[PDB]
């Protein structure tokens, strides 16, 4: 279901990205960032634009924001376009 | 021309040689008919000349 | 995935020899039919939906595979057929241009009869659909071009059998 | 450096450094000054060594020095010693931060396409570094040159 | 391939720049 | 070898190895010094043992090399001697293994199917191995010639 | 010993492209009959056809003359063309092309300038036979894939086998003793055709693709570094991936034409669902 | 993978017992040759690009067929430079994973990362297994040329290369 | 056109254009003189090609114009011919572009959604284009009628 | 992504009219230069690596962006340049064939100057590299063909500015 079942350290599925997203979450951000690949010079793949602006969901913004810095990216701006704040029920 | 003239006996076919022209050699199989002596094998060919004449 | 030129170059290369008179003799034979194959592949591209509509209505339209219980009953299952028959008429067009059926078994034939047995698709009705589809394809492209396009249909039917 | 490899390598698993890794930082920091003492030995012999590198890279490869080769001319040979100076400067970085990243984030990653767009034969540069390692053995005793030996041949492995 | 037509390709300067033909036997034959 | 089939014999019988089996593994390994000397003689005499082997083979079987014979021409005669180099090699294996088990599953099992399917007279290749045997036993003493010849005639027996 | 097995399906690795070939594959990968532009693609290279083919036989027939005239330039020591060995596979035959070199038992010069400056030509008696057993074999082969590139569509088969080639043989070969030999084949092969006719420009353009790219630095090895521990890093020559049809990608730059934005989206359907269900 | 140590510890865990002295004697034999296992590894990094080059010429000098046309058997030997480029690349791997496996003192890294599917992969591409194994031991003799006056480094160097040889064989006996 | 999608094909593949792509851009631009003549014939024949196009359409589909048909009355019949003037125009674009790319993203992509949402029988408009095709190919020679008719039947295929 | 023919068809279609004399007048002007553009794109494909090697050595090879601290110091950063300059010489070749610079801003220009500011890439040295690359391209393809290929280089330099 959601990503906070009871998993933490020392648990059977591997220790990973745990987001505070509810059941079928409907909140999503509008993020903007550059993310240079830092791996094209030994792979020699084709090049793709690294400056992107896209709507990521609340269910997986934290994983994406945690990963964009993994590969040296810089986050220029993020906002919560869709969803409420301090909302107990209704994020579903 | 057939030249079927007469006295077509059967026994005693003899010897000699002629090697008549091929045909149909105008077809097209993609593989050869295979033959030997690659490299890993130049040693023994040069070396079967030795006994070739015996 | 080899055409007639790729297959000729491979056999001439696999013996390490140049393109002798016999290798170029077949290549000249392929270039002579190069004009016929494009016009054959031209009209087949135009009448792709019409050919498949003619084959299914002529072979397996009203048989009891079409009725309930038959192998083609539900609309998802019927729609999979004309999707499925489109590949046979399409890949056969590729073999007709390349002049070599290597693309068929590379991308169609392998794991095909083993897949229809899994789904339970009737191989008997499948080949007759392709045979009927081969019959209408000889209508459009003519006789000799139909002989060329027809030469790869039964190649599918043979291996799919 | 080596601590950076442990912080990074422990960070993609979302965990603190384990028992073995904290050895790898602790043992690295206890051998600290000996890299510091060693790099000052090499910095005082950079004019020492690159003069000896130009000895044998060119007696081995007079193709490059001759008229027509890339290194023909004064100003082409002028930077020629500069590339030795940057490489030797990079190795002092690698000898200090006890790993290969300063030799890899600089110098190694994409070096062939740099030289290939310059005309420098990439095989010749491999012998240049091999020449440079051959030159460092003379101005260095047996104790510490096998400490610096594995940092050189990584560059040769990186360039192939 | 080609070799030795400078100061720091052989060691000799231009006033000695007739003695870059000692280990170069082909140019020396055309020099004689 | 004698070690592997003395095991698989006692393996099938649900038992260990008797003194009759273990006093011969013992007797074979003390024989191992003398076996390597014998195989060492045939190892670098293959130039003479094979070439003189095909010497007597053609003098005794000129049909196989005459026009129409299987080994006719420069090509087949080279392969004509290649097989003798094979079988001379397997005899060196049998001498070191102390048994024709290496010769059994290589060059003997189903050999008649190969040579019948190649058009080669199997009796002719048997004549070739006999000619190699007289050359091989002429290179060793009487105590050794009772072994090196001993493995050839087994190959002669299975090859007809 | 390995206690399991995934099986080995028959796989034919890519070798080269041809003009008759890749355009059949491009519309193939987009799941469509080729259109009239690409049907116009497959036709007039077939319409090249016999022009490509006759270039082979005229080039193939005097193959020894093409190879020998390079031998006169950069090989001291008499003829030194005996080490040719045309059948390179040791086969009896199936059929052979006709070459028929030297008949009775460098003739006229009048323009013959091979070495640009004081270039040392290889000797031969000092160069030794075993190394000599390749140099005529490779002067052979440069005549070969050219006469496979003419008969094929593109010069791509030359590009794959000549990119890193000079580096690999750079230690047992003076490289400039190849550029002289490769520019002797075009000078010899241009003796055959009336120039400023159509065939003269065809084969000339294929010679300078192999000789100018011969003097060209080899591609760098591509590396596949893995992300986590249990994987293993690999390494592939960049030669290896540029042979064959070379499967395409699709990108969604907003602002494309809405077809190429439609061909990319439907390309995304076939990837994730394995069959374009919107078409199906 | 598993080194000599972890392989030893799994040996005693399966039986669920602590490490006795026979277990520790196996670990000590690694710790003694462990310092000797490195300059073997350090020599390989210094001699890596060379040792592949001597292996190739020593290979093709005995197998000239590998540099020739394949015959109609579409077989992958070093025919073309595309074939030759990738084919030298395999000698990279056999020297590499046999270099780690010298340091681990155990062939656990070999079979799971080299042997598993090796006959699978070569049977697909029709690659020579015979010459492929012979080049593996041309490297072994070439590496043992350096450490030759004594003979306890020789058994260390032989263990990885000998393991690939026995395992890539279709078993004749 | 053939120029723009031969580019975007080779664009996606990270490569330049092959001879197969550049010998057809070459072959297309030399074809450009003949294409403008063909499109010039259909340009000022739209009065007959459309009006006779709707001629056979109503004789073959009187339902669509009869009371209750979608194109009933003076109003809808005018728009009934307006669409044929559209599709006849797009065929002139496809002939000059050498491809149905202009016809693809205009009048073909999502055409079934429009006509289903307008209540128009999509099969009926397909019958209209076929009637225009016989009028168009009757205005040109055989070499041209294999092209001008060739673009209509593609529109027939995508319109059902 | 429109060529000269696509742009002519679009403007003639966007008003719903046929291809009149003015629309075909420009199309005839494009077909006249069709022979020049292919030969221009021919030689540029051949000398792609040579042109980029000439531009960097003539514009920014020895400047202090090349030296430590400069924007091009490390080998990854140097290798990114010739990778980066390859697109400018490649996409300019596409604009020269298509006869319309729509592909440049569609696939090169948008988010480009906004990307170099992020990385801190000097736009000043970039344009002079393209200007020097434009100068060598006029050497190969000739004067008028250089005028055509040069017309899209400064289009990149203008928008990238
Ligand atoms: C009294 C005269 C004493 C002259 C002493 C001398 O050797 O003077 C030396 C100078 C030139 O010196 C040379 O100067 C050169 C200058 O570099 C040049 O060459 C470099 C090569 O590295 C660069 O590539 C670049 O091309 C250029 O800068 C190099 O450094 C040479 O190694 C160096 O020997 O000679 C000169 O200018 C003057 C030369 C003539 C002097 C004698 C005149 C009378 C003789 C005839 C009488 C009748
Ligand atoms: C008669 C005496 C004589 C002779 C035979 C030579 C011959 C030679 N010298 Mg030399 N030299 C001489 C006097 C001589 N020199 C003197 C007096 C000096 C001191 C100034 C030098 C200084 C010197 C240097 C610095 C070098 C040589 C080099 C060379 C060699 C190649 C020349 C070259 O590449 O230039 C080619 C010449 C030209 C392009 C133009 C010269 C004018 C031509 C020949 C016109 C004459 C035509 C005639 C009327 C017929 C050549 C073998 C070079 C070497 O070692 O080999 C590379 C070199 O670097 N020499
Ligand atoms: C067959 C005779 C012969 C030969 C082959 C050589 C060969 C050589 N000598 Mg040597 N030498 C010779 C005789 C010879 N020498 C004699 C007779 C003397 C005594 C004077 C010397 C003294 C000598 C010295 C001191 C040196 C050499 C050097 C050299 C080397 C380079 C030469 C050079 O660059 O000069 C280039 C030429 C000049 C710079 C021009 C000099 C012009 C002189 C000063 C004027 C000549 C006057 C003449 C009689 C009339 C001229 C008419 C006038 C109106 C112009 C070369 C291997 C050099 C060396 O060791 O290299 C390894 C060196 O340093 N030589
Ligand atoms: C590694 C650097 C890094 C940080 C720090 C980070 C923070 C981060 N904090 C979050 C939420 C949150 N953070 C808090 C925290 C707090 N509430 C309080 O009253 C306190 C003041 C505070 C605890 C100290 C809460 C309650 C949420 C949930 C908000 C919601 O459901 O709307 C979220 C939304 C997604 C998710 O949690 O799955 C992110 C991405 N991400 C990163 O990559
Ligand atoms: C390109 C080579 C190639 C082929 C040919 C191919 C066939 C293929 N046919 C399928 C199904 C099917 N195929 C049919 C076909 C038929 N029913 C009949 O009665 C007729 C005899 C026949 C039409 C001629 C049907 C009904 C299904 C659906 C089966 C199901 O839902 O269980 C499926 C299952 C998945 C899917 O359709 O999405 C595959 C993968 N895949 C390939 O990659
Ligand atoms: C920190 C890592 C690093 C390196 C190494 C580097 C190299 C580098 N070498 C260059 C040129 C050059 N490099 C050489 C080099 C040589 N000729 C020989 O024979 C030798 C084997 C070799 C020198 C030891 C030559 C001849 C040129 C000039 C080529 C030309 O412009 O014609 C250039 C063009 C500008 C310049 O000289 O500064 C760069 C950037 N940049 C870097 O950031
Ligand atoms: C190790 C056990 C072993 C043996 C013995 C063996 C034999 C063997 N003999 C062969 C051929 C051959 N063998 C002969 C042999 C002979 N001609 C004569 O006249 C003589 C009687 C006789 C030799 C003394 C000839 C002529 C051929 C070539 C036949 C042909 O080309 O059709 C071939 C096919 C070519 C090849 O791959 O070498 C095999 C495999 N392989 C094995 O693994
Ligand atoms: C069809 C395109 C094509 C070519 C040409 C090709 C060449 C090729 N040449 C090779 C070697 C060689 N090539 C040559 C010689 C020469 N080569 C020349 O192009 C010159 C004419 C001559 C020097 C003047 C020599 C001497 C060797 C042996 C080098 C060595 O021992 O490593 C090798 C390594 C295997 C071998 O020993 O033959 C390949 C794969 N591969 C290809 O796919
Ligand atoms: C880590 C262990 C490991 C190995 C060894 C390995 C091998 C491997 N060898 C390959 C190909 C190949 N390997 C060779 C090798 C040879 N040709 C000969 O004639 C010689 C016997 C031999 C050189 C010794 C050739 C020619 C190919 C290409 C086959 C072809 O495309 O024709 C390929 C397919 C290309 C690719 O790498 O993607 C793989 C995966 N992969 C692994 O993961
Ligand atoms: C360029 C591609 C293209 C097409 C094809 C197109 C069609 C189109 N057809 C329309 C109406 C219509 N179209 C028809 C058509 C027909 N009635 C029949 O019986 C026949 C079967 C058929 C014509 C042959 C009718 C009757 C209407 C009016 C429907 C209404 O008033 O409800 C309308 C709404 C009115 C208008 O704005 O014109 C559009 C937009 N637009 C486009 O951009
Ligand atoms: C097809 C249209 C297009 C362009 C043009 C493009 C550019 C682009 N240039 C980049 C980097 C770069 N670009 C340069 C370029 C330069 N340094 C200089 O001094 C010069 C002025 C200049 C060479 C002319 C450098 C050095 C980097 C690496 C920056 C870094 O590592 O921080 C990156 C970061 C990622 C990567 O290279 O893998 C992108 C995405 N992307 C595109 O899609």
């Amino acid at each position: 279901a959601y990503d906070m079942d009871g998993t933490g350290a020392g648990s059977l599925e591997p220790r990973g990205i745990k987001s505070s997203a509810v059941e079928k979450d409907s909140r999503c951000f509008k993020v903007t960032f550059v993310l240079p690949s830092q791996s094209r010079l030994y792979t020699f793949r084709e090049l793709q634009n690294v400056y992107t602006t896209k709507m990521v969901p609340f269910s997986s913004w934290y994983a994406e924001q945690q990963r964009i810095q993994k590969m040296g990216g810089k986050i220029l701006k993020v906002e919560l376009v869709a969803g409420g704040q301090m909302r107990s029920v209704g994020n579903q | 021309a057939a030249v079927g003239n007469k006295s077509n006996v059967d026994a005693p076919s003899f010897k000699g040689s002629n090697m008549e022209l091929a045909d149909s050699g105008a077809d097209y199989k993609a593989f050869p008919k295979r033959r030997m002596p690659g490299a890993n094998m130049q040693g023994f060919l040069d070396m079967a000349k030795g006994m070739k004449p015996k | 995935m080899q055409d007639a030129i790729t297959s000729v170059i491979n056999a001439a290369d696999v013996q390490g020899k140049y393109l002798d008179a016999n290798s170029v003799e077949k290549l000249r034979g392929y270039f002579q039919t190069g004009e016929l194959r494009v016009r054959a592949a031209a009209t087949i591209a135009a009448n792709a939906a019409t050919i498949i509509k003619e084959a299914v209505a002529k072979s397996l339209l009203y048989s009891d595979i079409t009725r309930p219980g038959g192998n083609m009953y539900t609309t998802r299952r019927y729609a999979a057929c004309i999707r499925d028959l489109d590949y046979y008429l399409r890949y056969a067009t590729y073999g007709m241009l390349a002049g070599d059926p290597s693309i068929l078994d590379e991308r169609v034939l392998n794991g095909l009869k083993e897949t229809y047995n899994s789904l339970g698709v009737p191989i008997g009705a499948t080949i007759q659909a392709i045979q009927a589809m081969k019959e209408v394809t000889g209508s459009l492209v003519g006789s000799d071009a139909g002989k060329e396009m027809g030469l790869y249909f039964d190649y599918i039917c043979s291996g799919l059998s | 450096s080596l601590v950076t490899q442990v912080i990074l390598s422990a960070d993609d698993e979302l965990r603190y450094p384990t028992a073995g890794e904290l050895e790898t930082i602790s043992s690295y920091l206890k051998t600290g000054e000996y890299r510091i003492r060693l790099i000052s030995i090499l910095q005082g012999k950079e004019q020492e060594i690159i003069r000896l590198a130009s000895k044998k890279i060119f007696q081995l490869h007079p193709e490059y020095i001759a008229p027509g080769g890339n290194a023909s001319g004064a100003r082409q040979r002028a930077l020629c010693l500069r590339d030795y100076g940057w490489y030797l400067r990079l190795i002092t970085y690698a000898i200090l931060a006890g790993d290969k990243e300063p030799l890899e984030k600089i110098g190694i990653i994409g070096v062939r396409e740099m030289y290939n767009s310059l005309g420098v034969p990439i095989i010749g540069m491999i012998d240049a570094i091999k020449c440079l390692k051959e030159a460092t053995v003379e101005v260095i005793s047996q104790e510490e040159e096998d400490f610096v030996a594995p940092y050189y041949d990584y560059i040769i492995q990186g360039m192939s | 391939s080609a070799a030795g037509r400078d100061i720091e390709s052989t060691g000799f300067a231009w006033w000695s720049g007739n003695a870059r033909l000692i280990n170069v036997s082909g140019k020396l034959l055309g020099a004689h | 070898s004698i070690v592997t089939k003395s095991i698989v014999n006692a393996d099938a019988e649900a038992r260990y190895l008797s003194p009759g089996e273990l006093d011969r593994i013992k007797s074979f390994v003390l024989s191992g010094q003398r076996r390597l000397r014998i195989a060492q003689t045939l190892t670098e005499n293959r130039e003479r043992i094979v070439k003189q082997g095909g010497q007597q083979l053609f003098q005794r079987r000129p049909d196989v090399v005459s026009p129409g014979g299987n080994a006719y021409g420069e090509e087949m005669t080279a392969t004509c001697l290649r097989d003798l180099d094979y079988y001379l090699r397997l005899v060196t294996y049998g001498i070191i293994a102390g048994d024709v088990t290496p010769i059994e599953e290589i060059g003997l099992v189903g050999v008649k199917e190969m040579y019948s399917a190649l058009g080669t007279p199997i009796s002719g290749v048997a004549e070739g191995i006999r000619c190699m045997k007289d050359v091989a036993c002429s290179l060793l003493s009487g105590e050794d010639a009772a072994e090196v010849g001993f493995y050839f005639d087994y190959t002669l027996a299975a090859m007809q | 010993v390995t206690k399991a097995s995934g099986g080995s399906p028959v796989v034919k690795p890519q070798l080269y492209k041809t003009a008759s070939m890749l355009t059949i594959a491009q519309a193939e990968q987009q799941d469509r009959f080729l259109e009239l532009g690409e049907l116009n693609q497959l036709v007039s290279f077939l319409n090249t056809g016999n022009i490509r083919l006759e270039i082979a036989d005229l080039l193939t027939k005097n193959a020894n003359i093409i190879v020998a005239r390079a031998a006169d330039r950069i090989f001291v020591g008499g003829s030194a063309i005996s080490y040719l060995e045309r059948p390179q596979a040791s086969i009896i035959e199936a059929n052979s092309a006709d070459i028929a070199s030297i008949r009775q038992m460098t003739s006229v010069f009048q323009g013959n300038n091979a070495t640009p400056t004081g270039f040392k030509p290889i000797s031969v008696v000092r160069y030794g036979p075993s190394r000599m057993k390749k140099s005529l074999r490779d002067l052979d082969w440069f005549l070969r894939y050219l006469t496979y590139a003419i008969v094929a569509s593109d010069p791509n088969i030359l590009f794959v086998n000549i990119r890193g080639l000079r580096e690999i043989i750079e230690n047992a070969c003076s490289s400039a003793a190849t550029i002289v030999a490769l520019k002797e084949m075009k000078k010899t092969s241009l003796s055959l055709f009336p120039e400023n006719s159509i065939q003269k420009e065809i084969i000339e353009e294929y010679f300078n693709v192999v000789v100018d790219e011969f003097i060209n630095p080899a591609l760098t090895d591509t590396i596949r570094k893995r992300t986590s521990n249990d994987l293993q890093g690999l390494r592939l020559p960049q030669i290896y991936a540029k042979a064959g049809i070379s499967r395409q990608k699709f990108v969604m730059k907003p602002g494309l034409s809405t077809d190429e934005k439609q061909s990319v989206i439907s390309a995304c359907y076939r990837q994730v669902f394995e069959r374009d269900i919107s078409k199906a | 993978m598993q080194d000599i140590i972890t392989s030893v510890i799994n040996q005693y865990d399966l039986s669920g017992r602590y490490l006795d002295i026979k277990g520790i004697n196996q670990i000590n034999n690694y710790f003694d040759t462990g310092l000797k296992r490195l300059m073997i590894a350090k020599l390989i990094n210094k001699e890596a690009t060379n040792l592949i080059k001597e292996a190739s010429e020593l290979l093709f000098i005995e197998q000239p067929e590998l540099l020739r046309p394949c015959g109609n058997a579409f077989i992958g030997n070093a025919y073309t430079t595309r074939r030759y480029a990738a084919c030298i690349r395999d000698i990279e791997y056999y020297l590499r994973y046999s270099a780690y496996s010298i340091i681990a003192g155990n062939n656990s890294i070999l079979d799971e990362r080299v042997l598993d599917g090796l006959k699978e992969t070569y049977n697909s591409l029709l690659v020579p297994i015979g010459p492929t194994i012979r080049v593996i031991q041309l490297l072994k003799e070439i590496i043992q040329k350096k450490f030759s006056t004594e003979n306890i480094e020789n058994a260390i160097i032989a263990e990885p290369f000998d393991y690939l040889a026995i395992n890539l064989s279709d078993k004749n006996l």
